[PDB]
């Protein structure tokens, strides 16, 4: 299951 | 420990040729099980291993959405990164990320991972505590300050300790016939005369899974690390791997050399020698 | 930074003249990801050439496996032609049955 990524 | 789940994301800008391409591939150990490519005619999360196909419609939908949203997030990240480095809008750049967990044989979290690299250089990483960050430079410190402020580590930690470990455990169960099976290497030693004076002894390991392996040559029981030529472990195309290690030996001295093979699919490590 | 591709041309199963097999060209250790690889049969590009989904190693360098079905013979010469930004002209590695 994928992870929600956050803006760098 | 014995298993790991990992996602390998690559976002690459291409000014003048559209929006940055984003691709994410998911792995359980050395078995790819999914891929998402923003360049696919219809980008969606797609099975790359038989055991994930059985997962329902809502699984694919949820992950497809996670990946489309990550495509956008990584596009905005590349914009921000260009600014952090005072780079022009003309160049091409790459933002990569690897995230996932490692679990022990009992399936308990050994450790979590969430790191990024910009243009091939490490940029920022979630520390093993799953609570703090290590930024590689002043641009990464900006990302760190933003992440600290938004309490991002807490989100990644919750994902790494919960969701990731749980999916990994489910995947391992659904694909136990292959994922839980280590295939030992088929080994042999070949001999190729170089001249009247020397010959190469190449020790082969074929058809093994997982990729992890150690091949070493010893002359008289002494490791020949500096004199051994080692090729990078390579994929055969059938899930298995191959690797060889070679040593140039004086003619007539081949028997003083032994090849040692360690692989998890082997109960006891092997020792082989050229057998004429 | 830029890293040049390491290239390995080999077959899936040990080569046996006349027996169907798979010609593989594995490129790895490179950066950035753009790369062009051609599997060649006697200098000519093979058309039915598939490849793995782009991924990378622990050190961030990319790797790709290009492959095609092929039936080795003693007369046919096979090779991999690779072009990447770190290379002036394409690099050609000939398949060595013992490599």
């Amino acid at each position: 299951g994928g992870k929600k990524k956050y803006q760098l | 420990g014995s298993h790991s789940m990992r996602y390998f994301d690559t976002a690459m800008s291409r000014p003048g040729r559209g929006e940055p391409r984003f691709i994410s591939v998911g792995y359980v150990d050395d078995t790819q099980f999914v891929r998402f490519d923003s360049d696919a005619a219809s980008p969606r999360e797609e099975p790359r291993a038989p055991w994930i196909e059985q997962e329902g419609p809502e699984y694919w939908d949820r992950n497809t959405q996670i990946f489309k949203t990550n495509t956008q997030t990584d596009r905005e990240s590349l914009r921000n990164l260009r600014g952090y480095y005072n780079q022009s809008e003309a160049g091409s750049h790459t933002l990569q990320s690897m995230y996932g967990c490692d679990v022990g044989p009992d399936g308990r979290l050994l450790r979590g991972h969430n790191q990024y690299a910009y243009d091939g250089k490490d940029y920022i990483a979630l520390n093993e505590d799953l609570r703090s960050w290590t930024a590689a430079d002043t641009a990464a410190q900006i990302t760190q300050r933003k992440w600290e402020a938004a309490r991002v580590a807490e989100q990644d930690r919750a994902y790494l300790e919960g969701t990731c470990v749980e999916w990994l455990r489910r995947y391992l169960e659904n694909g136990k016939d292959t994922l839980e099976r280590a295939d030992p290497p088929k080994t042999h030693v070949t001999h190729h005369p170089i001249s009247d004076h020397e010959a190469t002894l190449r020790c082969w390991a074929l058809g093994f899974y997982p990729a992890e392996i150690t091949l070493t040559w010893q002359r008289d029981g002494e490791d020949q690390t500096q004199d051994t030529e080692l090729v990078e472990t390579r994929p055969a195309g059938d899930r298995t791997f191959q690797k060889w290690a070679a040593v140039v030996v004086p003619s007539g001295e081949e028997q003083r050399y032994t090849c040692h093979v360690q692989h998890e699919g082997l109960p006891k490590p092997l020792t082989l020698r050229w057998e004429p | 930074i830029q890293r040049t591709p390491k290239i390995q041309v080999y077959s899936r199963h040990p080569a046996e003249n006349g027996k169907s097999n798979f010609l593989n060209c594995y490129v790895s250790g490179f950066h950035p990801s753009d790369i062009e690889v051609d599997l060649l049969k006697n200098g000519e590009r093979i058309e039915k050439v598939e490849h793995s989904d782009l991924s990378f190693s622990k050190d961030w360098s990319f790797y790709l496996l290009y492959y095609t079905e092929f039936t080795p013979t003693e007369k046919d010469e096979y090779a991999c032609r690779v072009n990447h930004v770190t290379l002036s002209q394409p690099k050609i590695v000939k398949w060595d049955r013992d490599m």
